[PDB]
RNA sequence: UAUUAAUCUAGAGUGUGGUAGGGAGUUUUGGAAUUUCAUGUGGAGCGGUGAAAUGCGUAGAUAUAUGAAGGAACACCAGUGGCGAAGGCGAAAACUUAGGCCAUUACUGACGCUUAGGCUUGAAAGUGUGGGGAGCAAAUAGGAUUAGAUACCCUAGUAGUCCACACCGUAAACGAUAGAUACUAGCUGUCGGGGCGAUCCCCUCGGUAGUGAAGUUAACACAUUAAGUAUCUCGCCUGGGUAGUACAUUCGCAAGAAUGAAACUCAAACGGAAUUGACGGGGACCCGCACAAGUGGUGGAGCAUGUUGCUUAAUUCGAC
């Protein structure tokens, strides 16, 4: 199931769109795979890099469970 | 993992992600080469994909 | 790969009108013939009732109900050690084990005619004097020790 | 001693250790599956872990912990029997915490069991 | 055609515009925490396996939480994903920039193509050079066990795994399928790009995949990304065991790399794959005192037979 480029902006930073990123997120340091949200390569890049970036800036649990 | 305020229900929904994260950490608690790790991981991934497709 | 096969028994005995007395006669049956065993058990019940002054049938059934077993084992090894899977055993084998234990512990005395000692052992098993009640108690206790080995599948 | 302390349960490939602490990093009592003397395959059984955790659960129930913080750690046959042992001993499960670390090969663990 | 005298683009490509890859490197941190130290409490265990033990604990543990330090590597995202020349690329963040995908009568007008020689790079061990070394394992060493463990078990554990430099430059770098080039039923998927439009559906082209036609490997199978079709160039190839031996020559003090006969000797290869089976010490279906669940004896006593054996003049001989 494609998620980005339909609810996203094709330009994903942390601010202004963090909720679409957190939709593949939990306070548990995990990202929903393609089996639940089958987003394409660029959308997977978006969610991966941006979510681990929010983890990197101390916005959401980096590894914390 | 943290599921609060329930003794059994939230604990039941807990145990799934709890064991998932526990196994995710467990397969990182022993030294191994990238070969077997990736081969088995992608074999399981393709098994799940073929079961899904 | 034998499937389930039903168990068989015989008709009751008029001394008690129960199958347990006849099955005890079958088990204690020497000379392969049941007349001697029937006489032995009749005298046993007479000596049961004349000792402690209590009715033989309720004594005998209490004995077979407190010797009552509740388990059978399926052995399996992991690599060099063998443990047990507790399995539900049919009630036929349960009553069979109870009666066989009664019969075997009835004749383990060498002092007089077998009549008095079989009566005394039936009384003891009814009054929970340890000859086979301890086996039931140990099975119940080890039912909290072998289920651990039953849980994991090696 | 605190109203809601912790009882940390570790499940090593042989044994189940239960250690009861205050949140201020002070363990006030302890137990283990080696305390009652079982060794090897027997102390890995769920019964051994349950009996080991029931001791600390009860003693923290009297000594001041009405409830406890339920920290689960590790995976095994005694990872969750400790939780129910705490629960039945008066330590109602306020919350559960699976704070198991997820390392990234920060070490090189020794030869792997076979 | 090798050559010459010109041109035209369409091969090399280049231009424009749209244009993406965990591409590489550079520069940063952040954490799961690993280990250690102090704060402490705890009051006899921790630990490891198939089994224990070795080992660790009473200068206060098991364990726990804070604070501080040093090293290592980054949970998920991770793709019938893309890119990078292979080597490879995944905690994130930035920069330089190779290169890419889409369509261009657009421009030189063949500028082309590869490649022996030649240029560069090249997992990695392991070498020394300076740090810390968090952790562990080659080697080594104890307890097991064994017919024996420096094999499978663990504890102690160095080189090393970490980084800076060279060298090692080999790999299952093998798709055991060369590079450039153009073409071959489809079908079902994905990613990227171009157009379009709630999304989308859709079309275009590639990339990334497959069943399978045709075609092609004995066969196994590949099959629009061929092992199909064909051109230029190069490398590898004729029996086994000897044998990559032996030599010569070299790159690096250091670990390694190319290297190449032959004596002797045997008809193939611990050969390949369509075919059948038992085994599994990988597994799978179905019957069976085969087991268990048991019931009774025997091996333990005596007894008769039958046998092994010894023996003489036979202890007849076949059966084991």
């Amino acid at each position: 199931y494609c998620r980005f480029c339909a609810i996203g902006q094709l330009r994903i930073d942390l601010i202004d769109d963090l909720e679409a990123l957190k939709r593949f997120l939990s306070p548990y340091a995990k990202i929903n795979p393609r089996r639940i949200t089958g987003n394409c390569q660029m959308h997977q890049r978006h969610v991966a890099k941006a979510l681990k970036r929010a983890r990197y800036l101390a916005l959401v649990p980096f590894v914390k469970d | 993992e943290v599921k609060n305020d329930d003794l059994e229900l939230a604990l039941k929904k807990f145990k799934r992600v709890s064991l998932e994260i526990r196994r995710l950490a467990q397969r990182h608690e022993y030294h191994l080469r990238k070969g077997m790790r990736l081969r088995e991981k992608r074999k399981i991934a393709q098994k799940k994909r073929r079961k899904f497709r | 790969r034998k499937n389930r096969a039903p168990k068989r028994t015989v008709l009751p005995d008029p001394v008690f009108n129960n199958t347990l007395v006849t099955r005890i006669i079958n088990v204690i049956m020497e000379d392969g013939k049941k007349g001697l065993a029937q006489r032995i058990l009749y005298g046993a019940f007479d000596l049961i009732e004349q000792r402690t002054k209590e009715k033989p049938l309720t004594v005998f059934e209490r004995a077979v109900g407190n010797v009552m077993p509740r388990l059978e084992l399926r052995v399996r090894r992991i690599a060099g050690s063998n443990y047990q899977v507790p399995t539900e055993v049919p009630q036929d084998r349960k009553i069979a084990l109870a009666l066989r234990w009664i019969a075997m512990f009835a004749r383990k005395r060498h002092e007089k005619t077998m009549l008095e000692k079989i009566a005394n052992e039936i009384i003891d098993a009814s009054n929970n004097t340890g000859a086979a009640i301890k086996k039931k108690d140990d099975t119940h206790k080890m039912a909290e020790a072998n289920k651990a080995f039953a849980h994991m599948r090696w | 001693n605190v109203s809601s302390g912790i009882i940390h349960v570790s499940c090593s490939p042989n044994n189940t250790i239960v250690s009861a602490s205050d949140p201020g990093g002070n363990v006030l009592c302890w137990a283990s599956s080696g305390t009652m003397g079982f060794k090897g395959s027997r102390k890995k059984t769920p019964y051994s872990a349950g009996i080991a955790a029931d001791k600390v659960a009860k003693t923290v129930k009297e000594m001041g912990m009405a409830t406890v913080k339920l920290f689960v750690k590790g995976t095994g046959r005694g990872k969750d029997t400790a939780i129910r042992s705490f629960a039945n001993a008066g330590l109602s499960i306020t919350e559960i915490n699976e704070k198991t670390p997820i390392p990234h090969n920060g070490c090189k663990p020794p030869k792997r069991p076979r």
